[PDB]
DNA sequence: GCATGTGTTCTAATTAGAACGCATG
DNA sequence: GCATGTGTTCTAATTAGAACGCATG
């Protein structure tokens, strides 16, 4: 472990967030109440960052593309506390039957944590705090699942979303948070089941939905692809707002930049769960400032 | 890395990954003909290596990384070499107090493309320097990266890219080791 | 003219709401502090009663086109204290070169409004409290709006938004509301400019706008039809949430029914200003209860 | 509505709206010839026609309304003959109690589309009733009573008042004077 | 034994952008 | 004395929805 810093030495925190999403990671700390020092985002789509923009009022320091971080920008804008990136999964993921593999297409940016990851290493000598988490899917080749983990030399802890939200989602974590492997349990304020998530006059077919994709085709459940959701006895798919609360973050998170259906469910079928990052993040009051 | 004195040139002690060059570096005298062990390391499966395990093989002074030359010998994608070589790259670098010089060097058979070449310079913190080889002709054309001074210090002959990008399918070195592994032993043991 | 009602004579309201659209007059009756007893709404639009239910929490009974109230539906659903609607105008404003007059097309369907408050008003020798209101544009035809002003025996009072919004919209008021004529005032929390309604990191050129239309063109300030915005130094349109502020509704109020930007402007475009049906709706507070 | 005695029937009242029927009321009897004021009121136009107008104008016991038919040319949209008539009707009816009866009747020339034939029975509270052609929404009970017959949508193709038209007007009779 | 998935592509519907319109302070 | 407007229409992209895919508990 690392050791306990008294409650009068902690300080903000400076994170590093590469493929930053939709800040999540931001969203997660600030609801954690957790004092954030800075917050340092690699991000290149554009409604992306307008969300994190806007909903976070200016407070996130965005650096466009990750491939154009030098070592040089590295110690300008650090130090950094945290480092946190989930890689594109587009040729990753077993989804895809066209996918090209850890070291082709867009699977290598994964190479691109690793190599700033470095850059954001302590040097040896210095025993400050520092903590690291990367996240990606568990449908993956064993080859990329084993290669990644070279590179980290770490193994990765799998949560699946489910014990704290109400939908699928099985992801991969490395890292060296507090308690990774710790045992998962639910908030009060979790909303677990799908009929906790509507909106009024809507009911629930299911308790829970099946992973949600960037597709609007992984909102119909099933072989028999039923819609989730009976509105004034007609079946309906679920709403922007709904998916939002599937995946924990606040009601018209991405009500922005005149995004329609297709827009918001293509950066929320992208992001962290919440509630998993709320997991993961908690150890983390008690290494710096809360306020 | 100033200059070390005659008297206190020790042998190197060489990391080589997924090309063999002891018949080079014994050439050039810089390995004994006889050794017990062995001062020069060889692996290729590299995908199951630990820091553990470069730790356990004794500190090293020079760490080699190559792309097999132009073949049919690709059965992993090309980025893949650079990037297991960088991954054992820093587990090789000694203590942050210097003992003594350490050298690295990564060679490319003009086996990567445009893609692969920009996100290889970024990783090794410099853009290639490359060899023509060229004195008949056109004839056997290698890029290198390298810690090593002399290497990046002497310019030698320049050739158009246009004239590069045609000369790539021309396959279908005794000049090119003695180019710039040469000024090593202004550093380590002469053995002859 | 009608007397006051001392405080605890007052019972709550019961409003008949026709062509009712997003319920800015229920949005607007609670937002005043009034007790509303019964919300009768008579709308077509499907989305439009999307919003009115989810928004609502079912306190507002849809009672589908208005041609299928009948004489029977207005005394079992009544008694009414208080009658508000406002005819579709495609067929009456300036803005459609194809109007149809409001004795053809859909502007007929204003004479529904006058037929269906007959039905209404208390009868003879009843001096209990009744209110009613009829709005539409107007750049409307002379011979419509003389019309109009006979069959409703009144003449109407124009209020522009343009003294409480940020936008101008010009319109008429039929009705008997206790003091229509009076001058407009702005209260501390209408926001006057269009900066006050943008999101942040967002540059307003104008301090107005000009009338918001169904049209994605309405957005386009002038004859040189430019963006009203700019944000990282690049010129934008309006976003939805923005558009809401200008209109006075509560921000996401049309995140309802996966609807897109064209479909929530649709909405938003046909819709009252907030603020102006506040200060029609005011000197109600003082004949109904409060909480 | 009961029936009257006969020596207490006074003689009717007509407002008649966008027609002249006195030469076709007074036929049957209900007019005093020559120079009775208080016996029919008419109006051609009304667009400007306010409630304190027909208020002012007495009491009325009938109130008339019909279309142009056959016309050349209409200046006004078909609906607008109904619209306009119901709106008066409301100011020309009495006050609650009822000290007499009171009747009305809306003609149409065949000259409506089924668009306004639906909103002319919602805003008149009752289906018409054809008499053979011309189809009429009235209160007079004796025209929406009895016999009369039925024919079907393909006689209104081909057509596209001395004695028939009158016949929907003798009812009245058993409820106000006789002049003869 | 068999249902599932941080996506792509193809094809079909549906939707954005602006021309259009001219009475009227 | 020019500019503005509770909309429609037509055209041109921009979608939406489902087929596609198969290693693996
Ligand atoms: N070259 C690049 N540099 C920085 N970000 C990139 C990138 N290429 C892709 N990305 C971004 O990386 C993100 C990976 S999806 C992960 C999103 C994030 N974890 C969340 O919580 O929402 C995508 O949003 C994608 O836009
Ligand atoms: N036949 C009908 N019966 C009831 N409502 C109708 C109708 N035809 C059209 N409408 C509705 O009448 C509305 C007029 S737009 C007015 C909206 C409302 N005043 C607001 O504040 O939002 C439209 O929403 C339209 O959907
Ligand atoms: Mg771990
Ligand atoms: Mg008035």
């Amino acid at each position: 472990l690392y050791p306990a810093i008294p409650a009068a030495r902690r300080r903000p925190i400076r994170v590093l967030s590469l493929f930053d999403g939709i800040a999540t990671g931001y969203l997660v700390l600030k609801e954690l109440g957790i004092k954030v020092g800075k917050y340092v985002a690699s991000e290149v789509c554009e409604e992306s960052i307008a969300v994190g923009t806007v909903k976070h009022e200016g407070n996130i320091k965005y650096v466009n593309d990750v491939r154009n971080i030098t070592k040089k920008n590295i110690e300008e804008w650090g130090p950094f506390d945290l480092v946190i990136g989930g890689s594109p999964c587009n040729d990753l993921s077993n989804v895809n039957p066209a996918r090209k593999g850890l070291y082709e297409g867009t699977g290598r940016l994964f190479f691109e944590f690793y190599h700033l990851l470095n850059y954001s290493r302590p040097k040896e000598g210095d025993d400050r705090p520092f903590f690291w988490m990367f996240e990606n899917v568990v449908a993956m080749k064993v080859g990329d699942k084993r290669d990644i983990s070279r590179f980290l030399e770490c193994n990765p802890v799998m949560i699946d979303a489910i014990k704290v939200s109400a939908a699928h989602r099985a992801r991969y974590f490395w890292g060296n948070l507090p308690g990774m492997n710790r045992p998962v349990i639910a908030s009060k304020n979790d909303k677990l089941e799908l009929q906790d998530c509507l909106e009024y006059n809507r009911i629930a077919k299911l308790k829970k939905v099946q992973t949600i994709t960037t597709a609007s085709n992984s909102i119909k459940q099933g072989k028999n692809q039923l819609f989730p959701v009976v509105m004034n006895g007609k079946e309906d798919v679920l709403w922007c707002t709904e998916l939002e609360r599937i995946f924990g973050f606040p009601v018209h998170y991405t009500d922005v930049s005149n995004m329609g259906r297709g827009a918001r469910q293509k950066l929320l079928g992208r992001s962290w769960s919440v509630p998993v990052i709320r997991h993961l993040f908690a150890p983390l009051k008690d290494y710096f400032a809360c306020e | 890395f100033e200059t070390v004195p005659v008297w206190r040139r020790q042998p190197v002690r060489v990391l080589s990954l997924f090309e063999d060059i002891k018949k080079e570096l014994t050439s050039l005298g810089f390995l004994e003909s006889g050794s017990d062990p062995g001062q020069l390391k060889h692996v290729v499966d590299v995908t199951d290596t630990v820091r553990k395990d470069v730790e356990e093989w004794g500190p090293f002074d020079l760490v080699y990384g190559a792309t097999p030359p132009l073949g049919h010998t690709c059965d992993r994608p090309p980025s893949w070499y650079l990037f297991q070589f960088h991954r054992l790259l820093q587990y090789a670098r000694p203590k942050p107090g210097s003992p003594r010089p350490f050298f690295w060097m990564f060679v490319d058979n003009l086996v990567l493309n445009k893609e692969d070449l920009d996100v290889a310079s970024r990783f090794l913190e410099m853009e290639p320097v490359t060899i023509p080889d060229v004195h008949g002709g056109s004839l056997q054309a290698v890029r290198v990266w390298s810690n090593i001074p002399a290497i990046r210090s002497r310019h030698w002959a320049l050739v158009s890219e246009e004239e590069l990008s045609l000369l790539a399918q021309n396959k279908q070195p005794t000049k090119l080791v003695k180019n710039c592994f040469l000024p090593l032993r202004e550093y380590f043991k002469y053995f002859s």
